[PDB]
């Protein structure tokens, strides 16, 4: 409870680790701790009735968020990790059921076939794009395929437990907590063509309430950069 | 013979910084001195050997009397007492010979019947920072640096007279007691022009002669 | 330029009475002003340095006031070595400026 | 320094990371990593620094002017060289673009 | 010889240091120092043979240099030491002669007897500004008086020799090194509207060549803040 990261403060009250592995460290790099260390703390998304999900490209979610931001431009390389704290608050009237899971390499596919998606389309600088419930049409050209069955990259959305997930259900739990390590090919790779984790929170079971309830929900999403070092001189 | 050369045997001297006068029945007469060291040419010249100093004060003050011309009929007046108050930085301010702020109990006050001895008081180190200071590089207007304060002093009358006018004068003595200096400074060679700042006109470096040779 | 303006250039009054001779200013010149007296045969004395002290031998009749624009010069005792002209100078900007005279003479 | 016993100056030698621009003026190629090469004292400059297969810039800069007495000539010279500073990595040999041939020597 | 700080060298072959202490450190302030060592080069300037003087105000002519530019607008109070090099190259061939004094608390005078002066007119920003060898009239309302025989501040040029000085003759010296502690009557001031160090350079023993030598000796300063630390959360 009322854990401190440089000056920044959150409260909590379990919590799921990666594939079984913490963050941990490694020319020479170097390794600042006391600009990156801290809670950066997204803005809210609302759980309608309606709504379909949400998904974050993680080293992109932060690209415009303080002093993150700037050791991207300055530093070519440079690999983290990261950790995610998800909550929502809702009474004990409301009803639901939230999946958390945390794609790595989450290569996504347009809505035409021929196409690859724009880089507008695939993630917002600190904003969620949505999924949809629907079908994109082939007619636009450069859009991604948001089918929220499919989970835009063409596989059974049932089978997304397999990644490091959390649920979320209403009735007996409220937040959510995920530790990813780095999870690359190569040691350091550069963080503006690369975007090696994906952020999917996905509505199984929708929200319902009954009337003279709120009829939102907010979500927050906090996420904390730990362990991360550049290349530079 | 070495020991005259020293800072206490320099600079704890006395000295006539202020010279004022004020009578009675005026509704316009009491004193005014704002405790500064720039006032007089051969005190400020000492002070400004160096640039941060440290000491006490001690002042003492010598009110004699004068009897103005009445109209007739046998003046004969009692012992004259004065009040002497001392206002801190950051202290009310009388603006008027009768007013509020002489009755205030943060400002300490001296009172003295004539035929004595003079009224002695002392003040210790009044400061925020850690040392007075000579000359400040910087501004608040370029210069003035606030926190070197120590207030105000303020002179009347408590006796009310009718039958005769007098007008007082009083002469303030300054001395330092206890004083630190540090970082000594080149001796001043234009004249002094102002109180606040170091403005000058420029002056030839030495008095000159013929030749070289 | 600041105009050093003395609205009045002539007092009449007897002996032994109060004077006051005004002299006001263009703009705000923070109480630099000095008062002079020139004598009838010529010779000039500077008597109040600042708006209200007084130069050393000068004696006690003479007293001044004012703030801002607006400043005074007060003898509360006229005496027969006190009829003469009176200046007003501001020693505020550049070039120093001097006011107009003032004559005194007696009433009757 | 190819010049003479008797000419003093000063030069920068920036080096710009892989990423950043080139400077563009004096003042901001003090503000990155530099060496000031004082002619007068030294005449010879040596800057290690790493190259992997933007990529870097290894600009210059006037400092001073070129003080000279009388009788001495006042252009100068430089000349520059490398060599690999510790061991390097190389692999996977294929065969050099400079070299081809359209029928047999004889 | 060849001396580093942070990604700056600088080459030299004594050191008058201070009143004889050295620059040492003391809410809680924190202590940035790889932000802050290192030797920032002011531009050279010109030594003709009618030339008067420079002075720098010294927490003012690093005001813009990077990053130790930057903490003075971060952070509100501050205190720091300097370490100066000053160095001017020369052939045998010239003549002439130096005096680098660093005078605390350097108050100047106005041309204008009622005013004072105004800001540009103290400093420049990472500009000399300099002396003159005539008068300033009382024409000008908000001028500094830059006769060099009173060095601006009303008492005698040559007993500047009080402060901690060194002479450059270009006879037998080419170089100076003065190293200043931190001098104020508060432990921690604001950077601002205080600018307690001044580095005047004075050329008592005008320039001199023959016909055919470079007309110009080209004079280059370098600064660089040691043992700094700044009040802040």
């Amino acid at each position: 409870r009322s854990i401190t990261l440089g000056n920044s403060t959150i409260t909590t009250q379990n919590v799921v680790v990666g594939y079984g592995v913490w963050p941990e460290y490694l020319d020479q790099p170097t390794q600042p701790d006391v600009a990156t260390c801290r809670f950066y703390t997204l803005e809210s998304v609302q759980w309608m009735k309606n709504s379909a999900g949400w998904w974050w490209k993680l080293p992109d979610a932060l690209s415009q968020m303080g002093l993150f931001g700037q050791n991207m431009q300055y530093h070519y390389l440079g690999r983290t990790g990261y950790t995610i704290h998800v909550q929502c608050n809702a009474s004990k009237f409301h009803q639901g059921c939230l999946l958390v899971v945390c794609v790595p390499e989450a290569e996504m596919g347009c809505s035409n076939l021929n196409n690859t998606p724009e880089f507008s389309e695939l993630s917002g600088g600190d904003s969620a794009r949505m999924f949809t419930d629907t079908q994109v049409g082939e007619s636009n050209a450069k859009k991604v395929q948001t089918a929220v069955w499919n989970a835009g990259m063409g596989v059974g959305v049932g089978n997304l437990t397999i990644f490091p997930h959390q649920w979320i259900n209403l009735r007996t739990n409220n937040s959510a907590t995920l530790v990813m390590p780095y999870i690359n090919s190569v040691p350091m790779d550069n963080m503006f063509r690369h975007n090696n984790l994906t952020l999917m929170i996905i509505p199984f079971v929708p929200l319902n309430y009954s009337e003279g309830s709120s009829p939102y929900v907010p979500i927050t999403v906090t996420i904390a950069p730990m362990c991360a070092e550049y290349n530079g001189l | 013979s070495r020991s005259e050369s020293s800072i206490e045997n320099f600079l704890c001297r006395s000295a006539c910084v202020y010279y004022a006068t004020y009578t009675n029945n005026s509704k316009k007469g009491f004193a005014e001195w704002v405790i500064n060291t720039r006032q007089v040419a051969q005190l400020r010249r000492k002070l400004e050997l160096f640039t941060y100093l440290r000491f006490d004060l001690e002042l003492t003050f010598v009110i004699t009397s004068a009897q103005q011309p009445s109209t007739a009929s046998s003046v004969d007046a009692p012992v004259q007492t004065h009040q002497i108050m001392y206002v801190p930085p950051g202290g009310p301010v009388p603006t008027k010979v009768k007013d509020y702020a002489w009755q205030t109990s943060t400002n300490p006050s001296v009172f003295w019947t004539e035929g004595n001895a003079p009224p002695r008081m002392s003040i210790p180190f009044i400061s925020i920072g850690n040392a007075y200071s000579c000359f400040y590089d910087g501004w608040t207007v370029y210069g003035i640096n606030t926190l070197n304060n120590m207030g105000t002093l303020y002179m009347r009358h408590v006796n009310e007279a009718g039958q005769g006018p007098i007008k007082s004068t009083v002469r303030i003595y300054f001395k330092p007691k206890h004083v630190k200096a540090w970082v000594p400074r080149p001796p001043r060679l234009c004249q002094y022009e102002k109180q606040k700042n170091v403005n000058f006109s420029p002056i030839g470096v030495t008095t000159s002669r013929t030749d070289i040779i | 330029d600041i105009q050093m303006t003395q609205t009045k250039s002539s007092l009449s009054a007897s002996l032994g009475d109060r004077v006051t001779i005004s002299c006001r200013a263009s703009q705000d010149i923070s109480n630099y002003l000095n008062w002079y007296q020139q004598k009838p045969d010529g010779s000039v004395k500077l008597l109040i340095y600042y708006t209200s002290t007084l130069h050393s031998g000068v004696p006690s009749r003479f007293s001044g006031s004012g703030s801002g624009t607006d400043y005074s010069l007060t003898i509360n005792s006229l005496e027969q070595e006190d009829i003469a002209t009176y200046f007003c100078q501001q020693g505020n900007t550049f070039p120093f400026t001097f006011g107009g005279g003032t004559k005194l003479e007696i009433r009757r | 320094f190819c010049g003479s016993a008797m000419a003093t100056g000063k030069f920068l030698l920036a080096y710009s990371p892989p990423g950043a621009g080139v400077p563009k003026n004096r003042k901001d190629a003090m503000l990155g990593t530099h060496v000031i090469w004082d002619v007068g004292l030294q005449s010879s400059c040596v800057l290690c620094v790493p190259w992997i297969s933007a990529a870097g810039y290894v600009t210059c800069w006037y400092q001073t002017n070129i003080v000279v007495p009388a009788d001495v000539q006042s252009s100068c010279d430089i000349l520059c060289f490398v060599s690999a500073c510790n061991d390097f990595s190389v692999r996977m040999l294929k065969d050099t673009p400079f070299i081809r041939q359209d029928t047999f020597y004889q």
